[PDB]
């Protein structure tokens, strides 16, 4: 994926690797070193007008 | 089946009348739908990420 990776306080339980949005969307993994959750959030974007 | 309504027969003479002896201040509330969320999609995002 591409996105900006934060410390967060999402509690997956020991087996789930990933974390999704209502649409599918993945917005938290798990280090797969440290296993710390990490909040995945888009690159800024917009318009230029 | 349903019922459209109360059947009425309306006291109707050929000289009869009725007339209001007082009135009712009635409050009613009208809700009307002005605008939509303004929403626009980067389709080169949506499409290829
Ligand atoms: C991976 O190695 C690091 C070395 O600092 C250690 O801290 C960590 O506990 C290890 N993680 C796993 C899942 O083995
Ligand atoms: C008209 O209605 C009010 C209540 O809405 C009542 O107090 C009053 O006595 C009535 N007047 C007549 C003429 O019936």
């Amino acid at each position: 994926g591409t996105g900006v990776l934060t410390e967060s306080n999402k509690k997956f339980l020991p087996f789930q690797q990933f974390g999704r949005d209502i649409a599918d969307t993945t917005d938290a993994v798990r280090d797969p070193q440290t296993l710390e959750i990490l909040d995945i959030t888009p690159c800024s974007f917009g318009g230029v007008s | 089946t349903m019922s459209l309504g109360a059947e009425n027969s309306v006291a109707y003479s050929n000289n009869s009348i009725a007339i209001p002896t007082n009135f009712t201040i009635s409050v009613t509330t009208e809700i009307l739908p002005v605008s939509m969320t303004k929403t626009s999609v980067d389709c080169t995002m949506y499409i290829c990420g």
